[PDB]
């Protein structure tokens, strides 16, 4: 059964690497979002203090 | 875990056989 | 997994046990 090993190891190796990848790059884009947020907070802060 | 479950057919059919053996082996007297 | 593991070397024994079995028992019988 060459197709057990194929798909014990594809869904593994496939999944774990694509999808923690997909993980980490998201928290990336998610933390500059997060900084947009903050610069939100910060825009609104210097529009009420000018 | 279909890897295991297509394992654990093979086993089954490995240790069925052999217990398919075991049993004619007593059987057979 | 521990269960896994554990389970499939236990068909692994039903084959190897059973074999010893067969062995013995068609070695006399």
């Amino acid at each position: 059964l060459n197709e057990l090993q194929a798909l014990i190891e594809a869904h593994f190796e496939n999944r774990k690497k694509e999808e923690e990848e997909l993980v980490s790059l998201k928290d990336r884009i998610e933390r500059r979002r997060a900084e947009r947020a903050e610069q939100q907070r910060i825009r609104n802060e210097r529009e009420k203090e000018r | 875990m279909d890897a295991i479950k297509k394992k654990m057919q093979m086993l089954k059919l490995d240790k069925e056989n052999a217990l398919d053996r075991a049993e004619q082996a007593e059987a057979d007297k």
